[PDB]
């Protein structure tokens, strides 16, 4: 029923390069900073998602070298991607996030100790999170899953202040959202209500995982052309939760003790992740990618004009401190400075699209009214993705005949 | 360009309530530890607590516990300090200061 | 617009061999010692780039064997590189850089600590810094890119010890200009007045990363014939910086306690960096790299005679304590004895180039007009760089033509 681009889709000679040049982000690694209603200050964090649409000239009504290569009745236009690379221009780090009150109570690693559960045992704890590489292209964003409060209840019925129910969600992956961490792909903000369990920047927020299976099982396969990958992590140190046990131990699995003791400890085990060494080895960009065969059937067509580019780049992490002078005493006191936190991202996308007819028979143009009806409307033979973010990388008037002319054209020359 | 206003001198006939207010100490982002100052012709200065904009954390004397309430509103504005029962030990001149910032010794900033 | 050299710089069959013998610098890894106005000894650290100079001598002025390979008139001679070995003759290792006053308050990685906010509550802390090798080769010197206080400023209007606008800088590399070390790419001079939240080394300096995208992006492509790179680096620790919060974290963010506590403890986090592992396996250089397609257009052309072999390796940044007596009492005391740090770089660069003719048409004249004119004017057909600094390699009378009398010649014979 569903048929790859190949039977349908007819491929031409002529290749465009297309740069959005340099692309940079500045931020705070943590938060946005508000003064005093709306954001003064992004924030811009490694560890989000950076969803690329990429607005491509329509080549219907593109200026073309010459009209004869198509019919205007009958034959219509659209752009294919075939060549791709992500290029990163900062040097290679990792930066770290913490919490001044986050819920750690002993370090359970090696022993400890006694007893000494109170009001608040939250202590300012810093750490690194796992390494995360991805990049990701296709027609249509991509989707992510992540756990978060679910739909009330399975079984009934009563409350309060019991374990939330579980529901796998799947969503559209938005620029600037969390990727994972050393804590799952989870909605923190519903599922851990004391914003102290994990550090500040993701305990308000949502951090998801791409819905890799999901994708890949698409029929069209609009949102995944192809994916890359590497995550990697370890357990950095061991700590248990302060407060009570909601589920406790069962009575069959522990001897009470102790004439002391007698209160079983915190069994809430959590580990802090590290993501390890960092490597340009282990780098996934800065070298081009050809879409020789897709995973999916839809094999390379950007449909509506418009291309997704994800990317997960935790390998320049670095969190730069700044220091301000308020102040210069005679000698070294702290109430002199300010200390401030900034982020940055360098980006470069340079994209090689291949032109491409479609002879619009009556079966082609039924199975186009199927799948993505716009497609026929666009084409003269409301956006839902404006409730979105995305980074907007405007391609029109960048598009360029002279592949030679530019470095990811030069690499498509002597290669393919 | 940093002076602190405050709401103004007021007689008050004892057991009413007052409310003093004090200006520009107390922002968005911007985060400063304001404490308030009581100046008795015989007791000399008399630290009545500490608040921080912006987190709105609250600290208080014993002596002054039940006596003196401390809000801060985070726009604007602030910092407002109401005392109860006012009785004849309540006559006195009231300071809004806020050292630079954060902190309780440093007073640079009085109203 | 821009073409390749390969279409109007014919290839001959001439090569030479040119050895800069060994270079040595020595000196102290951390500052430059002035006595008592210009300084004594020198800056040498393993973690300084290394930018040659190379000067070739003219083709066009050169007693070659015979004169009749060109013609004086509508023909000129020209270098170009076509074999490279950067050799090293130190043993490897890592070296240590500190700062007796560094913004540290407290290990943030496990635990602690309440509240001991004061005065100055600097430590003396040590650390290795980041593992980084690179290489690369031009015509003209590279562009580094670093974050500095930008120009105020974006929105308006007022001060003060409010955190600086940052603005990525592209610069020219000179040597001994400082690489990227944990804390990444900045002017630690305007950005960290404090002059002590970064060891002693960088925090006076500012570190600079080479900016691949825009060399790449270059039309001649004069300054990245090729280049080799390999980072890495894992997080050693974590800590805050003390003083007071610039940003603080959002109210959203944080529930507030605490009884005690109460203050938010310090959340500017930063941590320290570790080069890992050095070994031989991963060594870039003691080996020759022939240039065989250039990424550019540029395939090789020295043109100016002259060439810019930057180069950094922090695997052989070993620092040697030295101790000398000023006294010797019956017992052992400290104050007998001064330590000192020193630092050692030792370098043999070897070249092989190919000697080419350019036959000088009215297209070519104007081709090479356009680009860099004093090409034209040097050939009979003030300096730029003189403000910049370059570890100058005089290759002048260091030429010769019989290549199986060094090693480089041998290997070369031997392979390409």
């Amino acid at each position: 029923k569903v048929v790859a681009t190949d039977a349908y889709v007819t491929r031409t000679n002529i290749f465009y390069h297309a740069s959005s040049s340099r692309l940079l982000a500045v931020g705070h690694p943590y938060f946005s900073i508000k003064r005093a209603n709306k954001t003064v200050v992004p924030k811009v964090s490694g560890y989000q998602y950076r969803v690329f649409k990429v607005v491509l000239p329509d080549p219907n009504k593109f200026a073309l070298p010459d009209s004869s290569l198509f019919d205007p009745t009958t034959q219509r236009l659209v752009w294919a991607c075939t060549g791709l690379e992500v290029g990163r221009g900062q040097p290679l780090g990792v930066g770290v996030s913490g919490h001044p009150f986050l819920n750690k109570y002993d370090d359970v690693e090696n022993s400890g100790s006694g007893g000494n559960p109170g009001q608040d045992n939250r202590v300012n704890v810093g750490m690194d999170y796992k390494q995360t590489q991805l990049c990701m292209v296709g027609c249509a964003p991509p989707l992510g899953e992540h756990w978060g409060k679910g739909k009330q209840c399975t079984n009934t019925p009563v409350q309060a202040g019991d374990c939330p129910p579980l529901e796998l969600i799947t969503s559209v992956i938005q620029d600037g959202d969390m990727v994972d961490t050393g804590f799952g792909a989870m909605n923190f903000a519903d599922l851990q209500t004391n914003k102290s369990d994990v550090p500040i920047d993701i305990c308000g927020t949502t951090c998801k995982y791409p819905d890799y299976l999901q994708m890949a099982a698409d029929p069209y396969g609009d949102r995944l052309f192809f994916f890359l990958r590497k995550e990697q992590m370890f357990a950095r140190h061991f700590f248990n939760r302060a407060g009570e046990v909601g589920e406790p131990v069962p009575d069959t699995l522990i001897i009470k003790g102790s004439g002391n003791r007698t209160s079983v400890g915190s069994s809430i085990y959590v580990n802090t992740p590290s993501g390890s060494l960092v490597s340009s080895e282990a780098q996934l960009f800065n070298k081009p990618y050809w879409l020789q065969k897709a995973q999916g059937h839809n094999n390379g067509i950007c449909w509506g004009n418009q291309l997704f580019v994800t990317v997960v780049d935790t390998t320049r992490s670095t969190n730069m401190t700044l220091c301000a002078s308020v102040t210069t005493s005679s000698t070294y006191t702290n109430s002199d400075y300010k200390e401030y936190m900034r982020h940055v991202e360098e980006y470069d996308l340079q994209f090689i699209f291949q032109l491409c007819s479609i002879t619009l028979s009556a079966e082609v143009v039924a199975y186009i009214h199927t799948m993505n009806p716009s497609v026929l409307e666009d084409w003269n033979f409301p956006d839902p993705y404006k409730n979105l973010s995305f980074w907007e990388v405007n391609l029109k008037e960048k598009f360029s005949s002279e592949l030679d002319q530019y470095p990811l054209g030069r690499k498509f020359l002597l290669q393919s | 360009e940093v002076q602190l206003q405050q709401s103004g001198a007021e007689v008050v006939r004892s057991g009413a309530s007052v409310k003093l207010s004090c200006t520009a100490s107390g922002f968005n982002i911007k985060d400063y530890a304001i404490h308030w100052v009581k100046q008795r012709p015989e007791k000399g200065l008399e630290w009545i607590g500490a608040i921080d904009p912006e987190y709105g954390d609250t600290e208080y004397v014993p002596k002054f516990q039940g006596k003196a309430t401390m809000t801060a509103d985070t726009s604007s504005n602030t910092a407002y300090l109401q005392l109860s029962s006012l009785t004849s030990e309540d006559t006195a001149v009231y300071y809004c200061n806020a050292g630079h910032d954060y902190d309780r010794g440093r007073f640079p900033y009085w109203g």
